């Protein structure tokens, strides 16, 4: 009815405490480059920012 | 309205029309930059017949080769008493005859407006780079500065029927309804010119374009319906000597003075007061 | 041809309002010419083509005996209404003078869109004659028939007198009203003229004030 | 809030509290209650502000406007404000809102209530309201002062009816007369049944020299005499249209001396409404 | 799209005493290491310990 | 109403906004006690009782 | 309000680290005309990325700050229509707990992830201590049966006002108010109770939803101003 | 208006007359490269516009607990799932037109009887 | 009373009704809006108006 307008705390604690393949591919190695060549040297990536083919060896 | 025609609703929409400001820009969809090769042929499928009739019924040699195009809606048209061949007219006088300028029918499906500017007999080298961008600029000015019918400063009208308690012939007081028009923004000088209209009953909200044209008098009594107004607005009664000291002395400087620092305290009445 | 009737008509309500403007003024102007109608106007004052001639809607009124008992010191009155648009020094020149060579007192000029300012300045040269500008589109409607403007009736010499002297006043304790008033304007006022202004008091029925022009 | 879909426009999503504060409101419509009350709050705090910077402007700017004796309003440097307070001399605690009888009312109401008649029977006075009702019939010199006394009224429903274009009747006056006229019957016991003692000389001349009494200005010279005349166009309006010959005899029954002591107390009445010199 | 809106609680913060203890002890610390500068620089040139 | 069926049946009231509690059903609860269901009671004048 | 708190901040690197891991695409080669349907990742406001899978990156996030791998006030939002994943860890974000709302087909509708079993060990561990494993607030965190809420992410969620009615899918007493069920398939949070929504002064008024608004909040402020027993010292 | 890009630089194109032939070519202003047109139209002013009506339509926009969901027949695949939304344009003068969006297809159709 | 509460949830009910036909009309796109209003801002004045007087 009313869904009891009282707060039941003073038993409800006494309540709940009483309750309780096949090779179909290729396979190549990869070996590192040795690091003798490494030393003195840098590599770095060159991008060319163009919409057209840019080749130096042929452009 | 006229006191004779207040009560005709039909002459209450010519007078709406004859006052509300409304640009090409209100009125239109899009507007296009189109290139013909010849002003004797079009490329439009839409407007192939256009042409065809024009030409046919009817100086086009030195026209430009570049096309404005107008579309305009016909809804728009309609919601405000409109026709092509007026406002056609209306581009016509802005520029007098410095473009030259076709307008569909109003059977037809899509209503457009096509425009073309005529050159000089001088050849301009030097104008073919921007003769597309002045097109560009006139028809921006052509969809601002264009005053197609009504008064500038006149935003939009509303229609509404209020009720006044006038003489009957027999001699009681009887309520007719009568045909307002409400209007956003004040342009009182050149509406009052209007015809059609009542001009010994035309108000204003604002009793500085009272004062500004019927005189300090008329801004007199604009000043006070407008504090009467608020007071009322509320319920509120205040007994009538109360507003009028405040207005009479609003206006007793033979100008409407503020209750500001710039106003009555600007006066000579004593420094220490 | 529909621009050139709503010309004629706006010419109309302004020669309308100016005769009225006259007739208030305390000149003898015919209640019969205020109302003359429309298709009179256009017989009178229009040609075949149907333009008006505005050059002949110029006329010449005389205070009226009243008005003389009351100001005896009132002339002749001209109004001019000019037919070019752009008013000229040339043709403010012989306007002033056909004032002075007549001994009118004063000279009412109508004007389209505007007075060159080399010309406005000219305005004040020939005392003790005034000469007032007035635009047409101004004239088109009567100000004074508003229902928010109240009558105004100027005082003599004599009565502004007997007024300060039964209020013991001075000159600067009266209500204020400009020259550049538009219900001034259409009066004439000059600097110390003072004006009846009668309107209807919801308290009394009638109410009387004054103003003084500054 | 974030318990309804996108694009809801139902009234439960915009803010329409359907529950009543009896049945309680749902935590959505708390939440919304809560948004409209807090802009009240805001208006109440914002409103006072703004309002009290208002009202001392409107203070300081009329401080120094005074009634003085010339019954004119001034400031402190002697400048006219108005040549009579309110335009009519009055003060606003003795005004009343009363009703104006001529402005309103068909014309054919208009003639039956006002319009007296004594050479024809078409608007004859009964002869059983006055005790010379036998003798009157057929009388020139009386007849005369009774078409002046209606003329007159016709005149003022002319003149009211262009004050008042509304066809408002009902304003504020200084004086009460519907009061006054119910204290004289109830104090002398009208018997209204019996036949009066008043003549209509006597009404007509006694309302015409009562008008001349209610003076607010008291200047001897003409431009103050016409002041005063104007001053008290309204009110004479009222007074002649209540004081009417056909409505004192037939409506009111009121007896030569319940007249007199009408008059006596409009004149004191009136005489107690105006301003008092020296009122700020 | 429209305009953001200032009142959007998502888009306002609240400094509570950390956040305003920590600006106001940076303040303090950088005025504390100039003056520990200024007493470098003053020690060396004036010739003191 | 809600306080005066708590003291009569020696009980901690809940008040919580949101909740199924309804004001008939605290009625119905204060009349199984003998009293008016509303609240009312009956009330004499001290002055002259 | 009673149940609000305030974030403190932690660092965003581990974050962006971890977004980088997972398929966010460098900025620096992101070609728009080459991809239009890529999310803009954003942390902090500072855009890192974009994203090819928001949805199965949003769900990776989402279930690690469940876990108690992210800190809870990790603050995440997925604009589906903008195309944009805000990720936001700087402090001084007000945010709140809310209920989780799953399938859980084995009933056939939504539900909240939390039950009656895991109530049951939150009260014990409330009520031993005036010896079972200890429960606290911190374990229902961890569990993901709880979550933060900041006002920003309320955006892209839906709450149901409570499990009675809402959550379940779908005579009536004449006394009840009138309550909209919104009949709403989609729920993804509950809230823990409407009345959280009230502060400290606002919460000892009783039935404030029966009364006028301006009234509660008088109450507030002379609340204040009761004697009482400040401090029992 | 189809924005036409040069080939060479990337630079936005421009229009230019030739009298040699009366025909439209499209020019860049920096590196001196041409190309003919293949529409007549270079400008487009749109006053009132009905772009972006459907603006946020992703392939997961039905994985949005926000958004609505409805009832309605979709008349492309005969389904009754889907989820509806109003306009995105923001300006003041737009009817509140519903856009619906199907769970099976992505068809997107209107509510609209007037125009469609 | 009880009847009281009947016939005011059924007021109600049936103002709601009359928004709902309004909201399926608008979009619809049907609904024409009022001389010198919006299309959305004739619809609320239409929501407020059933709205205001369904209180009253
Ligand atoms: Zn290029
Ligand atoms: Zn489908």
């Amino acid at each position: 009815t009313n869904a009891s307008p009282f707060i039941k705390r003073d038993r409800m604690r006494r309540n709940f405490l009483r309750m309780r393949d096949p090779n179909e591919y290729n396979e190549f190695p990869l070996r590192a480059i040795p690091k003798e060549d490494l030393e003195n040297m840098r590599t770095h990536l060159l991008k060319f920012q163009s919409k057209k083919k840019i080749n130096p060896v042929t452009d | 309205l006229e006191p004779g025609h207040a009560a005709d609703q039909e002459q209450a929409k010519l007078i709406r029309s004859a006052i509300e400001h409304t640009t090409l820009k209100s009125v239109t969809i899009a507007s296009e930059i189109y290139y013909d090769p010849d002003p004797r042929s079009t490329v439009i499928p839409e407007d192939e017949e256009i042409i065809q009739l024009h030409f046919s019924l009817l100086s086009f040699d030195q026209q430009s080769p570049w096309l404005l195009r107008l579309e305009l809606d016909r809804a728009a048209m309609n919601d405000k008493d409109l026709t092509m061949g007026q406002v056609g007219e209306r581009i016509k006088q802005t520029f007098k005859n410095d473009l030259f300028v076709i307008w569909s029918e109003d059977n037809d499906e899509k209503l457009i407006i096509r425009c073309r500017v005529v050159r000089p007999k001088s050849l301009d080298a030097e104008t073919e780079a921007e003769e597309d961008h002045m097109l560009k600029k006139i028809e921006n000015t052509m969809l601002e500065n264009i005053t197609l019918r009504g008064v500038e400063n006149i935003e939009r009208v509303v229609m509404m029927k209020y009720d006044r308690k006038v003489p009957s012939p027999t001699g009681e007081y009887v309520k007719e309804p009568e045909w307002v028009l409400e209007t956003d923004g004040v342009n009182l000088s050149e509406v009052m010119t209007v015809p059609g209209i009542d001009p010994t009953r035309i108000y204003t909200n604002s009793f500085i374009d009272i004062m500004e044209v019927l005189g300090i008098e008329a801004g007199r009594a604009a000043l006070y319906k407008e504090v009467y107004n608020v007071i009322a607005s509320d319920g509120s009664y205040v007994n009538y000597r109360h507003m009028a000291l405040l207005v009479d002395v609003m206006t007793t400087q033979g100008g409407l003075t503020s209750v500001t620092r710039h106003g009555f305290n600007r006066s000579n009445t004593g420094a220490l007061m | 041809d529909q621009e050139n009737e709503r010309n004629i008509s706006r010419l109309w309500r302004a020669f309308r309002t100016v005769k009225e403007m006259v007739k208030d003024r305390g000149y003898f102007i015919t209640q019969e010419e205020v109302e003359l109608p429309l298709e009179d106007f256009k017989a009178k004052y229009c040609d075949s083509m149907g333009r008006p001639q505005r050059k002949m809607m110029s006329f010449q009124a005389n205070p009226t005996e009243e008005s003389i008992s009351k100001f005896p010191d009132m002339g002749s009155l001209w109004v001019e209404f000019c037919d070019e648009p752009s008013v000229g020094v040339k043709t403010m020149k012989t306007f002033v003078i056909h004032i002075q060579e007549k001994n009118f007192q004063t000279g009412i000029f109508v004007y389209q869109n505007n007075i060159t300012p080399s010309a406005m300045k000219l305005v004040p040269s020939i005392p003790p004659a005034t000469i007032e500008t007035f635009n047409e589109a101004a004239l088109v409607v009567n100000i004074t028939h508003h229902e928010l403007v109240p009558k105004h009736i100027r005082l003599s010499s004599d009565e502004k007198r007997e007024l300060l002297k039964r209020y013991r006043l001075k000159e600067s304790q009266l209500p204020r009203i400009q020259r550049a008033d538009p219900v001034a304007l259409y009066l004439g006022l000059k600097r110390g003229e003072v004006v009846k202004i009668i309107r209807k008091s919801e308290t009394s029925g009638r109410y009387a004030s004054y103003r003084i022009c500054m | 809030l974030p318990h309804f879909s996108k694009d809801d426009y139902s009234p439960e999503s915009k803010g329409f509290v359907e529950n009543s504060y009896l049945r309680g409101l749902t935590p959505q419509e708390f939440f919304f209650h809560a948004m409209g009350g807090r802009e009240g709050l805001i208006d109440t705090a914002v409103k006072t502000a703004e309002t009290g910077y208002i009202q001392r402007r409107l203070v300081k700017a009329l401080e120094d406007i005074m009634v003085h004796y010339d019954n004119t309003t001034r400031n402190s440097l002697g400048n006219v404000i108005q040549f009579i307070y309110g335009e009519d001399g009055m003060d606003a605690a003795h005004i009343e809102k009363q009703s104006l009888d001529t402005i309103g009312g068909s014309d054919a109401a208009f003639e039956k209530r006002y319009r007296v008649d004594l050479l024809n029977t078409d608007h004859t006075l009964d002869p059983s309201l006055l005790e010379s009702g036998s003798e009157i019939l057929g009388d020139l010199k009386l007849q005369v002062l009774l078409d002046e006394e209606y003329k007159q009224l016709v005149k003022d429903r002319k003149f009211l009816r262009e004050v008042f274009v509304d066809g408002e009747a009902n304003w504020p006056l200084p004086v009460n007369i519907r009061r006054i006229i119910q204290n004289a019957q109830q104090t002398f016991h009208i018997d209204h049944t019996k036949p009066s003692d008043l003549t209509i000389k006597d009404i007509v001349l006694g309302v015409k020299d009562l008008q001349e009494n209610l003076l607010v200005l008291r200047g001897k010279n003409e431009i103050i005499q016409n002041a005063q005349r104007d001053a008290v166009t309204l009110f004479c309006c009222l007074l002649r249209s209540r004081l009417a010959t056909r409505r004192v005899l037939q409506e009111y029954r009121l007896t030569k001396q319940a007249f007199d002591w009408v008059l006596s107390n409009i004149e004191a009445q009136f005489l107690r409404s105006v301003v008092h010199p020296g009122e700020m | 799209k429209d305009q953001d809106d200032r009142d959007h609680f998502g888009k306002k913060r609240l400094d509570l005493a950390g956040p305003l203890l920590a600006q106001l002890f940076k303040t303090l610390f950088k005025k504390l290491t100039k003056d520990i500068f200024r007493y470098m620089q003053r020690t060396v040139e004036e010739a003191h310990d | 109403l809600l306080s005066k069926v708590a003291a009569l049946s020696g009980n901690e009231g809940d008040a919580s906004p949101f909740t199924d509690i309804t004001v008939e059903g605290i009625s119905k609860l204060l009349r199984e006690h003998g009293y008016q269901s509303r609240g009312f009671e009956v009330m004499y004048n001290g002055h002259t009782g | 309000s009673l149940m609000s708190c305030i974030s403190v901040g932690t660092d965003p690197m581990p974050i962006i680290t971890f977004l980088s891991e997972w398929g966010m695409e460098p900025l620096e080669d992101y070609v728009p005309h080459q991809s239009p349907d890529a999310t803009r990742v954003f942390v902090n406001g500072v855009w890192h990325g974009v994203h090819r899978n928001p949805a199965r990156l949003m769900e990776t996030l989402r279930t690690l700050r469940r876990k108690g791998d992210i800190n809870p006030e990790v603050s995440m939002i997925r604009d589906i229509r903008e195309k944009e994943l805000k990720i936001f860890t700087d402090a001084g974000r007000v945010y709140r707990p809310l209920f989780i709302v799953e399938d859980d087909e084995s009933l056939g509708h939504k539900e909240l992830k939390v039950r009656k079993g895991h109530i049951a060990k939150l009260m014990a561990t409330e009520y031993q201590d005036i010896d079972v494993e200890e429960y606290t607030w911190s374990s229902l965190l961890n569990e993901g049966l709880v979550e933060y809420i900041d006002a920003e992410e309320e955006e892209s969620i839906l709450i149901a006002m409570q499990p009675e009615d809402l959550e379940p899918a779908e005579d009536v007493d004449p006394a009840k108010r009138i309550r909209v069920s919104h009949h709403a398939t989609t729920f993804t949070h509950c809230e823990i109770h409407p009345s959280m929504i009230l502060g400290v002064a606002a919460s000892i008024i009783p039935f404030p939803d029966h009364n006028q608004s301006p009234r509660n909040t008088y109450q507030s402020a002379m609340g204040k101003q009761a004697m009482g027993v400040f401090l029992t010292n | 208006t189809t924005f036409r890009f040069c080939r060479d630089c990337n630079n936005m194109l421009y229009p230019r007359e030739d009298k040699e032939n009366n025909r439209l070519l499209f020019e860049c202003r920096t590196c001196s490269y041409v190309e003919e047109a293949g529409s007549p139209l270079v400008y487009r002013h749109e006053l009132i516009t009905n772009i972006g009506e459907t603006a946020g339509v992703v392939q997961d926009i039905g994985s949005d607990p926000t958004l609505p969901r409805s009832d309605r027949e979709c008349p492309k695949c005969h389904s009754r799932e889907n989820v509806f939304f109003q306009s995105q344009q923001r300006r003041k003068d737009t009817s509140m037109v519903l856009f619906f969006v199907c769970l099976s297809c992505s068809h997107i159709f209107t509510s609209d009887q007037k125009n469609k | 009373d009880g009847p009281t509460m009947r016939e005011i949830t059924e007021t109600i009910a049936e103002a709601k009704k009359k928004v709902l036909d309004v909201t399926k009309e608008a979009q619809a796109n049907l609904l024409t809006a009022k001389h010198g209003m919006t299309l959305r801002e004739s619809f609320e004045d239409n929501v407020v108006r059933f709205l205001n007087e369904a209180r009253d």
